[PDB]
């Protein structure tokens, strides 16, 4: 009856491929463009907006960084809903560690935990997989600073400097070009800032169309989220535009 | 036995999710919807397009209210939206106020309602809501909001927006007209302008439904004794004061 | 019910009785108390009749299952704690049992488990269960050593189990005796509590305080 | 295929996921057992993918229990779980009734697993191996059994599965007596496997074993199998 | 045929259920077997067939109760579970009334127990075909049964392969052994005859046949190897 | 508040000879200080030469006597007709009977027939299935009064062969099939004239390798 | 059911040469009160079985659902349903005495005594007893409750052992069975004077009376009994 | 919920989804495990395609089971994270219900277990990964190396590689490797480990990753400046055999 209408979005390729998780990173590659760089003395996070128009509220507007714990961030490319989703099941398991441990989550168990949910999805249920790439930006006692990436496939990696969601090759060539072990968190934010304005499909860079947030260090550290007027102001800046 | 255990909206080699754009498609047909936040009020608008002349249009109602704070108009199929608007209602009461005694505020009501619509692109044996939602709501630490919920499960906050037919000259209209000054009666007539381009048959009270949220009206709370309980932001107007200010367009 | 087991140089010694009673109603004497779960395990019961009879069976069916799985005879101690997880399973459900599983494998050597319904477990050198163990535990710590040979051994098992059984007013029947050497069990025979105990006394001097 | 359901029936009124892992067992090696008064002989071909590969790592004969073997042929994973359930139901059988269970029952008790498959719980295709099941009992004395996940089960005097089963078969039918002793059923599946194979039999590509009723079932190691196999040589070449 | 035989759960548009059709099929290409009934015994004579002459015969006869058992012709997995639900259901018969179960409501069972696949999807329609005797307190009975859900009580019929010949012959014979009552060997002797008049280049011979008997004095009793050598 | 339990009295007795088994049973079927019947028997043939009696509660000794006749027939179902062994049978009913281990039938259970090398042999399980083979036994209401007479008369207990100075026990002997039946008859007589429970009348199944026969005895009716 | 509430006294039934008979009385006691008068406790199954039920009334409306609904099941598909495959006494007992065994180890019983008499279809005398506790035996003579310590002993004056039912007749068994119900109404506080009988007999069928008395009672006697002993008027 | 049979026959007899499940394991980096008389060395692969990778987080392609036995994949990552996390699970519960470390044969059987039922449940596709399991039994000295793969066979080998290009290394091994004559030292092991791979990877020492297992539970990694160390040694050697034909 209803095996005709069934898609299987959990088999094989006969080269040994899963469409969905193949299309889903299509469909994020089509999305917007999120830069994480890992200084040694902070993180850093930019995005694009791909939602763009003048009646945007972009006060209250979040749709690329948000915050698991008072220690991670996440950059979103892709689907925000999916992407919500799997933030709040995340931000839940950082509290359950913690009620459990008596001690913040460290980032790879989170990581490992949303990227494990995402497999299953990609092996099981024939439910379609969560069109979401995360960009995870973190700070443990074990490794210090430290910058994940996770896609739809489950698989989740480590980067020293990494980007997700369109033009990621030229971001990434940009990066490794310019790219040094002992920069400092100022000359993230500019790397990343050039890099967004050289690799942006729109006119120019502006701060209607960018998210930004630094975590960095007294012992304890700081998840600043920039507002609208900050991101102008380290726009003009660091040289990207001038007013 | 629903053997429908699989996903229904399911990636296009294209990376494209056809059942969602085909759900924002069936939006675009709706009738237009459109919502603008003031400086002390939000106003959502429609138009009210009856189905016969014979049926009476004040029994359907398109703008519902979700929480005393807290209103809803929508753009697409009708009985999605009210299927919506009951989960909303339901959703409100037992994820924050049985557990707060106090009823959530919009950013929190529009993310649940995300949530739930969400869970139509993904789960097994469903299609998509095809309804987009504009909820206009006020609460005590983030003000006035007015937010934008589309098929996909996300949502966007919105200066001043529109939905539907006339989608984009609603928008541009309101690009060109809106400021970050407008009292809450400028807003109206501003939707009650925008409304008249984007209908062409009658434009009275009796054809449009439009509703605030701007300040609390505590005859409309029923009870007396409650200091700290005011009347609720959200009003719906009547045809008479509709019409008033269309004497006046 | 009187059951006993201790290791020493020559091995491990097992001893038991063959009463069991229903209240003051001796049921049978003429009961098995060694359960021979394998040609190397050996299981001795005390408490539940019906549950140590079954659930040492079960542990035998369990066991053999083990070595068809690993190609591999199974331990003393897992062969012990598979039977301690299943009365943990069962605790406070009414389950009385206590039971020593005796065996000689090449990795352990002899090794004597206890475990009880309450869920304990104790690997141990010497160790006596039953009505009777305190008669037994006398008797033994009396007249043990390491040194003994595997006549003696037998001999102060066998003289154990008689002692708790003249005692014990619970204890009787026969003794059932086994040495437990590297090549398993062997068994060494039933013997009647009512000769043996008057060929003791003739024999030791002692079991003066009856009349004969 | 997709198009169709997994427990579908063909037009000539044959289940399609049971022929097809019958020709996935066409596919897979040679297990060839023999079954004489004296005992039941079972040789399997090893099949080595390459010589780096630990011959002594493929154990396509099992034990059932001590009076039944087991062998493999085809997807010789799928047979993990169908040996399982036959020693636990040995044990079980011997656990209710103080017994060896008869290995008619045991095969029959097997086979009742073959077409438990489907969309209470069912497992989503067949088998795809077959098994020589052999052993012995005080009712029906020495025994040979093929099962497949047809499941339907017969009973061989001789039976060959796998890759080569039609000639090793013919061959069969051709050299077994009622008079036959273990060790010529021994030589005998010796022969047929060196002949069906691809590679010169030695101790290594070639595993053999037997039940009998005084030692139950034995897998002969490598230095037997390998004088077995000299007897054997010195045989074919003064015939 | 297409586009209507991938379930059981598609009707075709002339109204036929292929999946029920194809399960037949299978039964036509099994072993023949004949059954026959008086008023005071009835017989089942099952042709075993082997794979080749190194195999053994596959058992045809299943025994139910001590007053009713069955043949098979087709899947012999689904004769084993459909004769394992007979048997349980003559058990609970005996058990909760102190009472033999009735031909009659065993087929009805039967055919339930098939019509139950028939209709649902996922899962097949069974793939053997079954005749029934048994002895009750109407006296003997011989039932026919399809895994179309389709059950019939007749004085004699057969399937499996070539089973027409055995039909016509017992359509010929009814008014004969109809009044063998009260003779075993005599019954035996006409459903060999009715098996032989369904061969094409093969013989009965003592380790191809099996013979089932139940009646009054008889509780249903299996004769296979040299007993039925009597009747070759 | 409700007792799911219940006493019948009666009281059974199991002797195993050389060729030959005896289970013999009274048939007086009782309830508190009343009679229910005069001949309800207890004592079962299931088959394949194998006698059962379950003891004691009249509703649990029949439930475990169709139970075990259930699996008697199934047994010969799935094993192609096998006899079921003595031993088997044993096994089989100590499970029975430890399926309820925590609502255990309220019987004494005794079993008899031939072993595999056609000796006689009996069986005896407790309420909860601790079995044991055995030569006598005696359950039931009665059988405190029967068993020791029992271990006196068939495995000579107590007796010593005469001027050996209490040295040489009595030589244990095989008893006949008749000095069974007088043990039995005398034992159950025994029993109506002591205990109240006891009487009406004796039923005696003898199993021997040709099959199961019944003697019918009378019994006082006090 | 943990106790029961509107409860009937004794049943009394015995066996005869052609058949067999059973009575109750028509009383539903609540408790020390007697509460409802006409109540049938002897439910007729078939034209062979009858079923008298003494315990909670509750209980025994349920078991006459039963009956019914097995009578109406047994009818289903039967063409020979009044015939060689109606039903038997002994399968209605089976049934039954199967149910109570159950409700027993459910700890939930059907808080009844049910006597089961009838004829079998070859003219034997089926006559056997279960309860709540689900004990069954068969005696030529059963009665449950005060019957069974004083019914039974005058019955089994009658036919104490199985050689003696082919020497009772008729009329025999049926003025047993109305002395029985007088010494019962005599006796028994809980008990009342009218009854109903019925006899399965295996020639004439099922005979059921109703509204039956108990007569020819002794009671003159009472005249001359004055005070508890020294007392003289 | 979902049941669908998507592991299922063949008309040739096969089952496609196990087959794509190995191709897709052949298209995953390319690891090799070797035995010696006394140590296992367990080899991987590194994509040189990536070099903003901070190695300080990033998973290693072999982890550890227990103390004394260690896996290598090839195939898709996520699935290997399963079935390594499974492997740890089973190698405790072993451990709390027999009070002894499991054996290497024991714990691939187990993975083999159940990459095997995830070929023939409903609802799931097989396994995109291949193992190589390696370490040494509980107070035993004799190594250990086996290979799973997804169809649920398992079966040791003395040497042997999984992945992309692992026809060239399995060549290089069955060249290179005498039975009779193992690498006595940890050194040749690891010498014959990195020629192996450095006959695939053609990038250098940053791509290869190399583990020494030894028993009573004696597992390390290598540092990418030993690697770099051998395979400097290697280089002068080939130089030296390129001069030494002069
Ligand atoms: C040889 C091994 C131990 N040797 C004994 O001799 C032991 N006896 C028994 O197990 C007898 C066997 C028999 N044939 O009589 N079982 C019962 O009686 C039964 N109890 C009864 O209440 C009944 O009958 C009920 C009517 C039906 C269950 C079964 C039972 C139930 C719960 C128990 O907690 C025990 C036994 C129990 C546990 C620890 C020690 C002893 C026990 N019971 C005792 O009597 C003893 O104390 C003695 O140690
Ligand atoms: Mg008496």
């Amino acid at each position: 009856g209803s095996r005709r209408y069934d898609s299987r979005t959990t088999i094989f390729s006969p080269e040994g491929r899963l469409y969905q998780v193949e299309y889903a990173l299509e469909s994020i590659s089509h999305a917007g463009t999120a830069i994480g760089i890992m200084a040694s003395d902070g993180i850093v996070l930019a995005a694009e907006r791909k939602v763009t128009s003048t009646l945007l509220e972009q006060d209250t507007s979040t749709e690329k960084l948000y915050k698991l714990n008072d220690k991670i961030a996440v950059a979103v490319a892709g689907l925000t809903a999916d992407a919500e989703i799997l933030i709040n099941t995340a931000r839940i398991h950082a509290q359950n560690y913690l009620k459990t441990y008596n001690e913040d989550i460290p980032v790879e168990i989170l990581v490992r935990r949303l990227s494990d949910i995402k497999q299953g999805y990609t092996q099981h249920g024939g439910l379609r997989p969560f069109g979401v790439s995360f960009i995870y930006a973190g700070y443990d006692d074990r490794y210090g600073y430290q910058l994940y990436t996770s896609n739809p496939s489950g698989n989740y990696t480590g980067w020293k400097a990494i980007s997700v969601g369109a033009n990621t090759s030229a971001a990434q060539t940009l990066l490794q070009m310019d790219y040094k072990d002992d920069m400092k968190v100022d000359d993230a934010i500019e790397l990343a800032l050039k890099t967004l304005s050289k690799t942006t499909d729109s006119s120019a860079l502006t701060y209607d169309r960018l998210e930004f947030a630094t975590i960095r260090k007294d012992g304890e550290v700081y998840q600043k989220i920039f507002k609208p007027q900050e991101i102008k102001d380290i726009l003009v800046k660091t040289g990207i535009t001038k007013k | 036995t629903d053997r429908y255990s699989f996903s229904l909206t399911t990636f296009s080699p294209s990376g494209k999710l056809g059942q969602i754009d085909y759900a924002l498609t069936a939006v675009k047909q709706g009738v237009t919807s459109l919502g603008i936040k003031a400086t002390n009020g939000v106003v959502i608008a429609t138009e009210k397009k009856s189905s016969s002349p014979l049926a009476m249009s004040e029994t359907l109602s398109k703008v519902s209210l979700l929480t005393p704070d807290i209103g809803a108009v929508y753009s697409g199929m009708g009985p999605d939206y009210r299927v919506l608007v009951d989960k909303s209602r339901k959703v409100a009461h037992t994820s924050y106020k049985r557990i707060y005694g106090e009823y959530p505020p919009t950013k929190l009501l529009v993310s649940e309602v995300a949530k739930i619509m969400q869970e139509a692109t993904q789960s097994g044996g469903v299609r998509p809501f095809g309804v987009s939602l504009l909820i206009a709501g006020h609460d005590e630490f983030n003000g006035f909001s007015l937010y934008q919920v589309d098929p996909s499960g996300s949502y966007f906050p919105w200066k001043a927006t529109a939905i539907g037919k006339g989608s984009v000259a609603a928008k541009t209209f309101l690009e060109k007209r809106w400021n970050d000054e407008l009292e809450l009666e400028d807003a109206i007539h501003i939707a009650l302008l925008t409304l008249k381009e984007s209908v062409e048959g009658e434009f009275n009270g009796d054809t449009i439904e439009l509703a605030i949220i701007g300040d609390e009206n505590p005859d409309l709370l029923g009870y007396t004794g409650i200091p700290t309980d005011k009347g609720p932001r959200f009003r719906k107007l009547t045809s008479q004061e509709i019409n008033d200010r269309l004497e006046a367009l | 019910t009187t059951t006993l087991a201790f290791r020493f140089q020559g091995g491990i010694i097992v001893a038991v009785d063959s009463r069991a009673t229903a209240g003051n109603w001796v049921a049978s004497q003429t009961v098995k108390k060694v359960i021979e779960i394998n040609p190397f395990l050996l299981g001795t019961m005390a408490g539940g009749a019906a549950d140590c009879q079954f659930w040492e069976t079960w542990l035998g069916s369990q066991c053999r299952l083990h070595e068809l799985r690993e190609k591999e005879r199974i331990s003393v101690a897992a062969a012990s704690k598979i039977l301690s997880n299943l009365v943990y399973q069962y605790k406070g459900a009414g389950l009385s049992m206590g039971t020593m599983i005796c065996g000689y494998t090449r990795k352990e050597g002899p090794t004597i488990y206890y475990v009880d319904s309450d869920g304990t477990r104790l690997k141990g050198d010497i160790f006596c269960v039953g009505s009777g163990q305190t008669f037994a535990y006398g008797v033994l710590d009396s007249n043990y050593k390491w040194d003994l040979s595997v006549e003696d051994a037998l001999y102060l098992g066998k003289r154990s189990i008689l002692a708790a059984a003249h005692r014990d007013a619970y204890s009787g029947g026969s003794v059932n005796l086994y040495h437990v050497t590297e090549d398993g069990w062997i068994y060494h025979g039933n013997h009647d509590v009512g000769e043996l105990f008057w060929k003791v006394k003739e024999e030791e001097g002692s079991f003066n305080n009856v009349i004969g | 295929e997709y198009d169709r359901g997994v427990s579908t029936f063909s037009p000539e009124g044959r289940l399609f996921q049971v022929e097809y892992s019958l020709e996935a067992i066409k596919l897979g090696s040679t297990a060839i057992g023999i079954a004489t008064k004296e005992g039941v002989v079972l040789g399997v071909e090893k099949r080595a993918t390459s010589p780096l590969l630990e011959s002594d790592s493929i154990e396509k004969i099992v034990e059932i229990d001590r009076h039944i073997g087991c062998a493999m042929s085809g997807l010789t994973a799928d047979a993990r779980s169908m040996i399982e359930h036959a020693r636990t139901a040995a044990v079980t059988h011997n656990l209710y009734y103080d017994e060896d269970i008869n290995v008619e029952s045991l095969t029959q008790s097997v086979c009742d697993l073959a077409l438990r498959f489907g969309e209470e719980r069912l497992m989503s295709r067949p088998f795809g191996v077959a098994l020589l099941i052999a052993g012995h009992d005080a009712d029906d004395g020495y025994q040979l059994f093929h099962a497949e996940p047809s499941g339907t089960f017969y009973r061989y005097n001789a039976k060959a599965i796998g890759s080569g089963s039609e000639g090793a078969q013919a061959e069969l039918l051709n050299e077994w007596h009622s008079s036959l002793t273990l060790k010529e059923a021994e030589l005998l599946v010796l022969k047929i496997l060196k002949q069906v194979m691809e590679e010169k039999l030695d101790e290594n590509n070639a595993q053999l074993s037997c039940i009998t009723k005084q030692d139950g079932f034995k897998i002969y190691d490598n230095e037997k199998t390998a004088e077995l196999i000299k007897e054997l040589k010195e045989k074919e070449a003064a015939e | 045929r297409n586009n209507y035989d991938g379930d059981t759960v598609t009707f075709s548009p002339t109204g036929r259920l292929f999946q029920v059709e194809y399960a037949l099929e299978a039964i036509k290409q099994g072993s023949v077997t004949v059954g026959l009934r008086s008023n005071t015994h009835a017989v089942l004579v099952a042709l075993k067939r082997n794979a080749d002459e190194l195999s053994s015969y596959q058992k045809k006869i299943i025994k139910c109760d001590e007053h009713m058992g069955l043949s098979l012709a087709g899947l012999a997995p689904d004769a084993r579970v459909l004769s394992n639900y007979l048997r349980q259901q003559c058990n609970y018969s005996s058990l909760v009334f102190n009472r033999k179960l009735a031909v009659e409501r065993a087929g009805h069972l039967l055919c339930d127990k098939a019509q139950k696949n028939t209709q649902s999807y996922g899962g097949r329609p069974y793939g053997v075909g079954l005749l029934i005797i048994g002895y009750d307190k109407s006296g003997a009975h011989l039932l026919e049964f399809q895994p179309s859900g389709n059950v019939t009580e007749l004085y004699g019929t057969a399937i499996g392969a070539r089973s027409q010949g055995a039909k016509t012959y017992l359509e010929r014979t009814l008014d004969t052994f109809i009044k063998i009552d009260g003779n075993p060997d005599e019954l035996i002797k006409a459903g060999v005859e009715a098996i032989s008049q369904s061969l094409r280049d093969e013989s009965l011979t003592v380790d191809n046949l099996s013979i089932a008997i139940v009646g009054k004095d008889t509780p249903f009793t299996i004769y296979d190897g040299e007993a039925v050598a009597k009747y070759i | 508040q409700f007792n799911p339990y219940g006493d019948n009295g009666g009281t059974i007795l199991g002797i195993a000879g050389e060729d030959f088994a005896v289970l013999a049973g009274d048939t007086r079927n009782i309830t508190d200080y009343s009679i229910n019947s005069r001949y309800e028997p207890k004592v079962f043939d299931c088959g394949d030469n194998i006698v059962m009696s379950a003891n004691g509660f009249a509703a649990d000794g029949d439930a475990l006597v169709k139970r075990f006749k259930n699996s008697v027939k199934w047994y010969h179902f799935d094993h192609n007709d096998k006899k079921l062994s003595i031993n088997s049978a044993a096994r089989n009913i100590q499970h029975l009977l430890y399926g309820k281990r925590f609502f255990p039938y309220y019987v004494h259970t005794i079993i008899a027939g031939l072993d595999e090398d056609g000796k006689g042999a009996v069986y005896s399980f407790d309420p909860v299935g601790s079995y044991e083979r055995e030569q006598c036994r005696a359950g039931g209401a009665a059988a405190s009064l029967i068993m020791p007479f029992l271990d006196n008369q068939v495995n000579f207990k107590n007796q010593y062969e005469p001027g050996t100075n209490g040295k040489v026990k009595k030589p244990l002997k095989y008893l006949s099939v008749e000095e069974v039946i007088k043990l039995v008859r005398d034992s159950f007589t025994s029993a109506t004239e002591r205990h109240i429970q006891v009487g009406d009348g004796l039923e005696i199944l003898i199993v021997t390798k040709d099959g199961v026969r019944k003697e019918f005895y009378e019994l006082k009716r006090d | 059911t943990q106790q029961p509430i509107v409860t009937g006294t004794s049943v009394i039934s015995m066996k005869y040469d052609n058949g067999v008979i059973i009575a109750a009385d028509n009383l539903g006691s609540y408790g020390s009160l007697l509460r409802f008068n006409g109540v049938e406790r002897l439910i007729p199954v078939g034209d062979n079985t009858v079923v008298g039920i003494s315990g909670d009334i509750s209980d025994m409306q349920h078991i006459e659902r039963l009956l019914k609904d097995l009578v109406t099941e047994n009818a289903y598909d039967n063409p020979l349903a009044d015939a060689e495959e109606a039903l038997e006494p002994s399968y209605i007992f089976e049934y039954l005495a199967t149910v109570m065994y159950q409700r027993r180890s459910k700890m939930n019983p059907l808080w009844n005594a049910i006597i089961v008499a009838g004829v079998q279809s070859n003219g034997d005398q089926f006559l056997r007893y279960v309860n709540l506790l689900g004990v069954t035996y068969s005696s030529p003579t059963l009665a449950t409750g005060f019957g069974a310590h004083m019914a039974n002993p005058l019955l089994r004056k009658v036919v104490d052992r199985e050689s003696d039912i082919p020497k009772t007749t008729v009329q025999v068994a049926e003025e047993a069975i109305v002395n029985a119900m007088r010494v019962l109404y005599y006796r028994d506080a809980r008990s009342s004077r009218n009854f109903s009988l019925a006899i399965i007999d295996k020639n004439t069928g099922l005979t059921f009376k109703k509204n039956l008395q108990v007569e020819n009672m002794k009671w003159d006697f009472a005249k001359d009994i004055k005070g508890y002993g020294t007392q003289k008027i | 919920g979902y049941d669908r049979a998507l592991s299922i026959f063949s008309p040739d007899g096969h089952i496609f989804q196990v087959e794509y499940a190995l191709e897709a394991v052949k298209r995953g980096t390319c690891a090799v495990g070797v035995k010696g008389k006394n140590c296992v060395v367990l080899g991987c692969e590194r994509r040189s395609t990536l070099k903003l990778q901070d190695t300080r987080i990033t998973p290693s392609k072999v982890s550890k089971i227990d103390s004394h036995v260690v896996l290598s994949f090839s195939g898709l990552n996520a699935d290997s994270r399963i079935l390594i996390e499974k492997a740890r699970v089973e190698a405790q519960s072993h451990r709390l219900t027999l009070e002894d470390p499991v054996t290497v044969e024991y714990l691939t059987r187990y993975v083999a277990g159940v990459q095997q039922r995830y070929t023939q449940s409903g609802g799931v596709r097989p396994f995109g990964v291949s193992t190589l399991i390696a370490g040494f039994d509980p107070r035993d000295d004799e190594p250990k190396l086996y290979q799973t793969e997804p169809s649920g066979i398992y079966s040791s080998w003395s040497a042997q590689t999984i992945g992309r290009n692992s026809k060239t290394v399995r060549e290089f091994l069955e060249k290179n490797y005498d039975r009779k004559e193992p690498p006595a030292t940890v050194e040749e092991c690891v010498k014959l480990t990195v020629r192996s791979l450095l006959e695939v990877v053609q990038t250098g020492a940053k791509n290869i990753e190399i583990t020494v297992v030894k028993p009573d539970s004696d597992i390390v990694a290598l540092s990418s400046e030993e690697i770099n160390q051998y395979v400097t040694q290697i280089e002068q050697e080939k130089q030296e055999q390129q001069e030494q034909d002069k």
